[PDB]
């Protein structure tokens, strides 16, 4: 998963 | 639990953003000067979430005040945004397990990816200005904002606002390099490559610091500290080490010449065969 | 085409000696011998990869990839 | 079948030029180069490995291998 | 001459068997295998690398390197 | 047979393209190109290794080597 | 001889495929392709690294090295 803000 | 976080000056930030962690973690033993530390957030059930009022954007008025940011508690994702006058929850995609009581929440079409939000925004993070200006604007944005899909100037907006209040409560780099911004020189801040390469490694970071012992160094990925004033200046709060802890393997680190190296790092540069075999094998 | 963008969630390495990527839910595989370290060190590091290819069903094969740091 | 499926608990180089590894209390070795390295980074991580082969019995040989994020 | 200095932002292999990496902003590329390792290397553990080149040209290729820690 | 079993004490590449690894006070050379990083990789991340041949005389060569973490 | 004993300060890969180490203050280049990874892990790692020669001027070559650890 590439990253959440 | 509700916080504000006060852009006034850069006391009232700092000292904002230290009560925020004081009251959501709990310090590393072996990363502790004073109150100052590396702190790993205390476990709180999933979908627990902590709101945060923005203050002070024009400095110590009772202005630009309806703006609030939900936050989940266990990894400091911004889950989405409060317009309090209107009393709506705009909330991405990636947050429909965060609920929010007393108001109506607006289910986005919108992912809180950085990749998402970049490409909505057509603005990069690494370049990115942040003045006490723009965040008036970003403000004005967010509560401007209807419907169910980010625009362009909203997700501007949310690229600001998480670098100064998520991001910076997770290092205190940024919490340094972007409070500069709120002195009445008010100069900009410009978000570096290494800025953005923190905030991709927090994880990592995550995975590797309870390990440290005091070692002469630690090394995850593109991140090196030379030393504890090196991981304390950067580093503030760190995830429970959570699915973003693990990437692959069960070994967080090895200690190779007095040097604490996040294991996958070294193990991905190690992979390599005879070099003369790599080579001519085509 | 850019077929899949996204971390690497298992490698495997062929008995045919081709080596196979799953990315975005689907599984890709490259007879480039150069790229077989490359794609373990991006498994291991949770890089980011864009497969390319001119097709992009899942058992498709690839020979171009990028290798992101985001 | 899949065989196998554990961390690495010891590699060994052969003098044949073979590589083997146990997994799940089982010995395996393959003449596939490119493993080598790989099985080696993998151990050193503790990275989960699926050998497949013909037959599981240890002491079987394998010449394709998952390489998994549990 | 040194044409750019700083860490490896993304790196490529490409189908014409060329290898890319972009470093301040600028892209260059080399067929060499023998730095695929090495540079990709230098990416995931941010070395900042100096390309240099008799003519150095954005987009250009390139064969010789320095890597420092 | 199990000619040393320890951490290795120092590697060193030779001029005659072999590669010699110090265990248990006893020195090994191998000419097995592939055997010489896997044998750094040991010496760096503190595996133990066992040095297994027909002979195992210091200064004796040897092609089969077990890695333990 | 021993050339140099220390540190490696940097390293660069040359368009002839050589491959130069600065250690103790002192270049040394080898054309041994081998050494250019192992090199590498050295100078990320902090090996203390040992250059042997029959000439030990810099900008000499070599093709004999040891490794250390601390």
């Amino acid at each position: 998963r590439r990253r959440r803000a | 639990r509700e916080f504000t976080i006060d852009f006034s000056t850069q006391q009232s930030y700092v000292s904002s953003l230290n009560s925020i962690r004081t009251e959501i973690s709990t310090p590393l033993e072996h990363i502790s000067q004073g109150t100052t530390s590396v702190s790993v957030i205390n476990h709180t059930p999933p979908g627990s979430y902590f709101a945060v009022d923005i203050r002070g954007l024009d400095v110590y008025q009772a202005r630009f005040d309806h703006l609030r940011l939900i936050i989940e508690q266990n990894n400091l994702y911004v889950a989405g945004f409060v317009n309090t006058a209107t009393n709506t929850f705009y909330r991405f995609s990636d947050f429909t397990h965060i609920s929010v009581p007393g108001v109506t929440t607006v289910s986005m079409t919108t992912d809180s990816s950085y990749t998402t939000l970049q490409r909505v925004a057509a603005l990069e993070r690494s370049g990115m200005q942040i003045s006490r200006h723009s965040l008036v604007s970003s403000y004005l944005a967010l509560m401007e904002f209807s419907g169910n899909t980010m625009t362009r100037d909203a997700s501007r907006a949310v690229l600001r606002f998480v670098t100064v209040t998520a991001e910076a409560l997770r290092f205190r780099q940024i919490q340094r390099e972007f409070r500069q911004a709120l002195s009445e020189t008010a100069p900009v801040y410009t978000m570096t490559p290494g800025d953005v390469d923190l905030t991709l490694n927090w994880g990592r970071i995550s995975n590797v610091l309870p390990e440290y012992r005091g070692e002469d160094g630690v090394r995850v990925g593109r991140i090196s500290f030379n030393n504890i004033s090196a991981i304390l200046g950067t580093v503030a709060v760190i995830l429970n080490c959570q699915p973003e802890c693990q990437i692959t393997g069960d070994r967080p680190v090895i200690k190779i010449n007095n040097t604490l190296w996040e294991s996958n790092t070294a193990a991905a540069f190690l992979n390599r065969k005879s070099q003369f075999l790599y080579t001519t094998g085509k | 085409a850019d077929c899949a963008k996204g971390k690497i969630e298992f490698s495997k390495y062929n008995e045919d000696d081709t080596f196979t990527v799953k990315v975005d839910g689907k599984e890709y595989w490259t007879s480039r011998w150069n790229l077989q370290p490359l794609l373990q060190s991006a498994q291991l590091t949770g890089m980011t990869v864009t497969i390319k290819s001119s097709t992009c069903e899942s058992g498709s094969g690839f020979a171009e990839v990028q290798f992101n740091n985001d």
